[PDB]
This record gives structure tokens, C-alpha cells and sequence, in this order.
RNA sequence: CCGAGCGCGGGAACAACCGAGACCGCCAGCUAAGGCCCCCAAGUCUGGGCUAAGUGGUAAAGGAUGUGGCGCCGCGAAGACAGCCAGGCUGGUCGAGUGGCGCCGCGCCGAAAAUGA
RNA sequence: GGGGAGGUUUGGCACCUCGAUGUCGGCUCGUCGCAUCCUGGGGCUGAAGAAGGUCCCAAGGGUUGGGCUGUUCGCCCAUUAA
RNA sequence: CGGAAGGGAUAACCGCUGAAAGCAUCUAAGCGGGAAGCCCGCCCCAAGAUGAGGCCUCCCACGGCGUCAAGCCGGUAAGGAC
């Protein structure tokens, strides 16, 4: 009968994003989030990295993105329409386009979400330094 | 490019002459160079963007050499019976038909002179600084085409 | 950014020069001011006016160990006036000199669940010719199977009036500095006797 | 073929399109179509090109110095095309390519709809 | 002469609904589209100016009251920025 | 009393400098202007923002079972409710 894991301690990291195509980054990042470069790896249970990023703001993109790229979030209203484009987002709170693909990435249900609270992202560094913190690339 | 001062840099160059000091964006994958008393540009292939890129720094360069020699600036001519100019201080009010005479406070790096009310010399050690102000000016009566009147440089009129 | 709070008293008119002036009356009794917010501790900055003047032993909150960490004669309410520090120890009508524009803050009086005719000017039915049960309705609400759904904010009736309302740039006629009163262009929520705040406007 | 295979895989979802005809069981293996960056199993695989439109993410007659690839015709180191000096093609100066047609690849415009994309 | 878009007209088809999906007009409440009537911005004009014309951009808000007809629509009266 | 002002970014459009393509061009690198519209700004809601924020302040150990561990029962504090 296959293996199951028992409790275990989280591993943390730290990334830098200066450079990093944004989707391509956000990737790994997601693939971290779930412990599924682990080989241990058990779906129901959320033993994922505790993944933190740093330097967001600096997230490369390919393409006219900054410009053409738009940001739907549908308030519930008539015409709640609000539409926001990539640079502004950036311009102002920016940690959010990262985060606003890793969510992407996610799968779906409570433990999807669970994981998403692993993450934990900033444009900086001076990420609240605790411990842990392993860069990687 | 001579009795000059062209110092080379990653994506940029820095030019200095007696006028003043122009920092000169170029292109980091173009080679900006430093033969004798003059300055090269040469070009990392022949594609079709590195031509395009090519000849628009070999430019981009030589004003900014030009820009701190002689130096530059523009020519307003102020046709039509009222309209005039008079320079007040740094910067130059001018009553042109308006019921409201144009305060127009001069941008750093710019200064222009009013040999007669008529005239109008925009004197500075940028190009693009220059030109645009230049038609900054002419925009504030652009020349009508029914009668001359209004801001033209020293070309044809409109008719 | 001046600011302070005060209760509608009553209105009545005075005359200027010669012709009425519909004037509302605010006393605006001199406001210890009681903490103050700085970028550094709080983030943003602003200063907290306090009012009514309050038994002490009413007071025997753990709300003494503020008036006392700034030795504040204990006082009834307390709001914050954004983006505005004075000196002194208190803010007084003499922030305002007449013919300075203010908005004025209040509460709106309470009108209950209120009927879509009142609560937002709504036509209503006919009280003649046709159906006699909807005279006071709102009438349709929809479409059909699409959307197939009431849009939210759709205006229905209920629980309406007695809510923050705040009145833009009334002009400050005679202050009173003397009783403590300050002289307005009538136009401001809430009855008699309710707290209120009063500030700088924005006309340019 | 569905009907009677609304049983299984793919195609987002979907009787009849693609794969394949489910006797029962298995915490074994090979495959099929389709896939191998994450949600999502398996290549962020190797090599050669093409495209900068998010094209791809799926609309026409027609239009255009988009872009790359090929073919032919015209003037050119006996000095051409481009401007600049003189005269009404001529001259010089400059000094190496220039003008037009045609066919292929990818693309551009033509392109306005009603609850939120 | 040619190619289209739309899905507001008149239709064609007969796919759900005949153990029921109430029909035109009005009222009340709207909300969306833009292919814009006004207001904002512009190009050309056979644009002197003023007024206009045609096209481009732009939904933010606005888009009157009556006569006649069940009318929608339309005509008409008096206005309007429309 | 309100529609603003104002800042910012843009639409058509107007341009500065400039190649590719000796000239020419607003553009391909780069830059400025430009809408009642976009984002801000004003007004209101708002931390179930479960991502439950911040500030100021007040109250404060264990009295008995569970061997580390989560708790359980009680009279209380500030304070709150009736
Ligand atoms: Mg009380
Ligand atoms: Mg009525
Ligand atoms: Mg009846
Ligand atoms: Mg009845
Ligand atoms: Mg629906
Ligand atoms: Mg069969
Ligand atoms: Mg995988
Ligand atoms: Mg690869
Ligand atoms: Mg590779
Ligand atoms: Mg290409
Ligand atoms: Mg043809
Ligand atoms: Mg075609
Ligand atoms: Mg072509
Ligand atoms: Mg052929
Ligand atoms: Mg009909
Ligand atoms: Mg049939
Ligand atoms: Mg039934
Ligand atoms: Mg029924
Ligand atoms: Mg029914
Ligand atoms: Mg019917
Ligand atoms: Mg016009
Ligand atoms: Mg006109
Ligand atoms: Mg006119
Ligand atoms: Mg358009
Ligand atoms: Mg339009
Ligand atoms: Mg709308
Ligand atoms: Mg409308
Ligand atoms: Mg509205
Ligand atoms: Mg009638
Ligand atoms: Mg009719
Ligand atoms: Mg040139
Ligand atoms: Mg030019
Ligand atoms: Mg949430
Ligand atoms: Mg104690
Ligand atoms: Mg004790
Ligand atoms: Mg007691
Ligand atoms: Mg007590
Ligand atoms: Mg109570």
C-alpha cells in the first residue's frame, strides 16, 4: 500500500523576480506552492514550500503587455465592468500582478486557496525576515 | 565632430562643449566610438532594425556634438496689423488677437530673443528642445489661411 | 484643513446689508483637542477634538487613561478631523472667520422604512383610472428570462434618512466667539441638537 | 455512426467529429486519438526556419514602401538613383548601387451590438 | 456592377414549449448597445466671419409640454442645447 | 448647497527630433500637446479585506483533575448584559 506522508515541517524560500518573465516565473513559483517537486507528493494534504518573492516590481514582460495587456475585475454592479491594464496595476500596488497569476496557476478548491495563503509576496526585498528564506532561481 | 569632449558609456554618451553638457541616449546594442578627433558608430549586422537603429544614433550623436558647438535656435515671424511681442525678463508675453496677451515661461535649457516685436529667436543647446518650443510658440496662433497673421517660422505662406 | 464639532442649535434668519439671510446656527464649544496622529505612529496625520463636557463618573472606562494620558478635562464625544494639527489645546470658533466656505457634517433625520416614493421620488400609480392596489408601487422591477435577475442597487424602498450627510461649502456668516456660535447658510442635516462637524471646503 | 454504445478517452463543456465496441476483479504493463509551461498526467525536449500581429485566440471584395524568401526587365565606376550649385534633359559635385515588375511564406487594414469580460 | 457587417423589418424552417411560455398600446421602473440627437475633442470644406456641410473620436450626462388616433408610428401646435 | 477645480494617463487629431530609404516622415528608438470621456480628486458605504488591518488607552498569572500536548470546572478583572 503507497506510501503516505505524516505532518511535517514546511520548507521556505526566496525568490527574486528582477528579470523574470512574469508568467514563466509564476510557473514554478505555483509548482513550488504544491508539494509536487517533493517526491512525496500527496494531493488531499497541502505540504507545499512556503514560497516568498521579493523585487515583484520588476517582473519582466514580454511583448506590448505593460500597454495592451487589460485586468478584468467584474464589481457586481450595472456596468461593473473595470478594466485595468497592466502598467497601472504595476504603477500602484504591483505585488498583485504576480499573485494575480500564481492564484492562476492554483487549482481550484479549499486547498487550492490554502496554498495561495503560502505564498507570500512583496516588491522590496525586506521581506519580514524570519528564518528561513533559501533563495533559489 | 572636433574641439569637442564625446565620452562613450553603456546606453548612453555624454557630450560636453563650451554650450553646455548633453547626455545622449543611444542604443546599448550600437558601438559608439572614439576614432581620432571624430566619433564612429558601427553596426552589429545588417537586419533590418539594426539600419533603422544605425543611421538615427549616427544623428542622434552629431546634434548633440552641433548642440554644444554653434549651438541652436529658431526664427518667429508675427505677421498681422496687432500682433506683436514684447520680452520681459526670461520669459516673453505676446498679444496676438487674443483678449489676453501669452506669459510663455521659458523651459531650462532654453532661452529666446526678441530682436523686434516682430520677431522672435529661440536660442538653446538641445534640437528637440528647441524645435518643440519653437512650434510651442507657433501654436499659440498658429497662421491663419485667409490673411497673414500670426506666428509663421520662414517658410511659405499658407495663402 | 481647520475643523470643529458642534450641534446644531436652530436656525432663524438675520439681515445683511439689506436683504434676509436664511442662517443656520452651530455652537461649536471650544474642542480639547486629545490625541494627534502623526505619519509615524498612526500612518496618516489628524487630531482628535473631543466635546461635550462629561461627568467623571461617567467615565470610568478605561477611557480615563486617555483623557488623563493628555490631562483632558474628560469629554462626551470625540472625532477625528483628517489631515488638520493646530497648537493650543483646543480649537475654537476662531478658526473661522465670516464669509470663509464650509462643509458641514451630519446626520440626517430618520425617516424609518421609507416608501419608494419618498425614498426616491419614484412616479407611483395613478391615483385614478386604473388599478387602485398599486398607487404608492414601484411598478416593474425586470425584464424576463434575461437577464431573469433584479440588478443590484436597484432602488426599493426601506429603512431610509438618518445617515451621514455631509453638505458642501455653506457660507460662514457673523461667528459668535463670544457665546460660541457660528452663523451658516441653513442647509445642514440632522435636528436640533445633534453633533455635526465643520470644515474647510473645496473651491479651489 | 446515434437510435439501442447519454458506457470509457479526446474535443473546455456537447447523441452521432477523432479514438474505441465496456463479462467480473487488480494500488501491474503497451498503446489509441489527443497531448507533455501551471490549473493538468507526461519535453519549459533537440535541430532549421518564419511572425511582432496576441496574428495565433479562427470574417470578404478590395487596399498598403509590413516582413522575409525567389525570379525577370530598366539606368549605373564611361559616375547612376537621392539631394544639393547653374540653365532649359545638360553640366558639375558626391560616390555605390538604384528604379519597376512578378511569385511564395507569415503578417497589417478592411472589422459596430446590446447583463461582465 | 461588386463584397460585407448587423440580427431592430417582412419572411423561410418547424428545433424546445399545446397535462398552457397571457397577446398590441399605455403606465411604472429601467438598464444596456453606439451604428451619436445634444453637449466635449478633432480632420477636410466649394471654411472670410457668423451659420453650415461631410468624416473622425467620444456614452459622461441630457434628450420638453400639448392637439389628433387604442395606436406604435406619423402629422400638427409651442418650445429646445437636443 | 451640488455638477466642479485640479493632477495624471489617453482618443481622434496636432506636432518636436529621426532613421530605415543621403532627401522626405509624427515613429520604427525617443519626446510634447490633446476630450463633457479613462484614472484620480469630491460625497457615501466599507476590515466577514477569514488577506478579519492600525492607534490610544484600561483589566491581568493557577484555585482543583489531564504525566509533555489541546482542554475541563469555577468565583472574578477591566468591562458588558439584563
Ligand atoms: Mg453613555
Ligand atoms: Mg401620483
Ligand atoms: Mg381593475
Ligand atoms: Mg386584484
Ligand atoms: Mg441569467
Ligand atoms: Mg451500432
Ligand atoms: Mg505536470
Ligand atoms: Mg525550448
Ligand atoms: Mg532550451
Ligand atoms: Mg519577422
Ligand atoms: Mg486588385
Ligand atoms: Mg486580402
Ligand atoms: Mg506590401
Ligand atoms: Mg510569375
Ligand atoms: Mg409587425
Ligand atoms: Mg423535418
Ligand atoms: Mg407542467
Ligand atoms: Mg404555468
Ligand atoms: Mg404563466
Ligand atoms: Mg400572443
Ligand atoms: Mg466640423
Ligand atoms: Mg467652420
Ligand atoms: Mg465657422
Ligand atoms: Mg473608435
Ligand atoms: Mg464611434
Ligand atoms: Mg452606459
Ligand atoms: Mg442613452
Ligand atoms: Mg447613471
Ligand atoms: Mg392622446
Ligand atoms: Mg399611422
Ligand atoms: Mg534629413
Ligand atoms: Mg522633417
Ligand atoms: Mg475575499
Ligand atoms: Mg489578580
Ligand atoms: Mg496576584
Ligand atoms: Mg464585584
Ligand atoms: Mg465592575
Ligand atoms: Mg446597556
Amino acid at each position: 500500500k503507497t506510501y503516505v506522508p505524516k505532518q511535517v515541517e514546511p520548507r521556505w524560500v526566496l525568490i527574486d523576480a528582477e528579470g523574470k518573465t512574469l508568467g514563466r516565473l509564476a510557473t514554478k513559483i505555483a509548482t513550488l506552492l504544491r508539494g509536487k517537486h517533493r517526491p512525496d507528493w500527496t494531493p488531499n494534504v497541502a505540504m507545499g514550500d512556503f514560497v516568498v518573492v521579493v523585487n515583484a516590481d520588476k517582473i519582466r514582460v514580454t511583448g506590448k503587455k505593460l500597454e495592451q495587456k487589460i485586468y478584468t475585475r467584474y464589481s457586481g454592479y450595472p456596468g461593473g465592468l473595470k478594466k485595468i491594464p497592466l502598467e497601472k496595476m504595476l504603477a500602484t500596488h504591483p505585488e498583485r500582478v504576480l499573485e494575480h497569476a500564481v492564484k492562476g496557476m492554483l487549482p481550484k478548491g479549499p486547498l487550492g486557496r490554502r496554498l495561495f495563503k503560502r505564498l507570500k509576496v512583496y516588491a522590496g526585498p525586506d521581506h519580514p525576515h524570519q528564518a528561513q528564506r533559501p533563495e533559489k532561481l | 565632430p572636433k574641439g569637442v569632449s564625446v565620452e562613450v558609456a553603456p546606453g548612453r554618451v555624454k557630450v560636453k562643449g563650451p554650450k553646455g553638457e548633453l547626455e545622449v541616449p543611444v542604443s546599448p546594442e550600437m558601438r559608439v566610438v572614439v576614432e581620432e578627433g571624430v566619433v564612429r558608430v558601427e553596426r552589429p549586422s545588417d537586419e533590418r532594425r539594426h539600419k533603422s537603429l544605425h543611421g538615427l544614433t549616427r544623428t542622434l550623436i552629431a546634434n548633440a556634438v552641433k548642440g554644444v558647438s554653434e549651438g541652436y535656435s529658431k526664427e518667429l515671424l508675427i505677421k498681422g496689423i496687432g500682433y506683436r511681442a514684447r520680452l520681459v525678463g526670461r520669459a516673453l508675453e505676446l498679444t496676438v488677437g487674443f483678449s489676453h496677451p501669452v506669459v510663455v515661461e521659458p523651459p531650462e535649457g532654453i532661452t529666446f530673443e526678441v530682436p523686434e516685436p516682430t520677431r522672435v529667436r529661440v536660442s538653446g543647446i538641445d534640437k528637440q528642445k528647441v524645435g518643440q518650443v519653437a512650434a510651442n510658440i507657433r501654436a499659440i496662433r498658429k497662421p491663419s489661411a485667409y490673411h497673414e497673421k500670426g506666428i509663421y517660422y520662414a517658410g511659405e505662406p499658407v495663402r | 484643513m481647520k475643523g470643529i464639532l458642534g450641534v446644531k442649535v436652530g436656525m432663524t434668519r438675520i439681515f445683511r446689508d439689506d436683504r434676509a439671510v436664511p442662517v443656520t446656527v452651530i455652537l461649536a464649544g471650544p474642542c480639547p483637542v486629545v490625541q494627534r496622529r502623526t505619519p509615524e505612529k498612526d500612518g496618516y496625520t489628524a487630531v482628535q477634538l473631543g466635546f461635550l463636557p462629561q461627568n467623571p463618573k461617567r467615565v470610568n472606562r478605561p477611557l480615563k487613561g486617555h483623557f488623563a494620558k493628555a490631562g483632558v478635562e474628560p469629554v462626551r464625544i470625540l472625532r477625528e478631523i483628517r489631515d488638520f494639527n493646530p497648537e493650543g489645546d483646543t480649537v475654537t470658533v476662531e478658526i473661522f472667520k465670516p464669509g470663509e466656505r464650509v462643509d458641514v457634517t451630519g446626520t440626517s433625520k430618520g425617516r424609518g422604512f421609507a416608501g419608494v416614493m419618498k425614498r426616491w421620488n419614484f412616479a407611483g400609480g395613478p391615483d385614478s383610472h386604473g388599478a387602485h392596489k398599486i398607487h404608492r408601487h414601484p411598478g416593474s422591477i425586470g425584464n424576463r428570462k434575461t437577464p431573469g435577475r433584479v440588478y443590484k442597487g436597484k432602488k426599493m424602498a426601506g429603512h431610509y434618512g438618518a445617515e451621514r450627510v455631509t453638505v458642501m461649502n455653506l457660507e460662514v456668516v457673523d461667528v459668535i466667539p463670544e457665546e460660541n456660535l457660528l452663523l451658516v447658510k441653513g442647509a445642514v442635516p440632522g435636528p436640533n441638537g445633534g453633533l455635526v462637524i465643520v470644515r474647510e471646503t473645496k473651491k479651489a
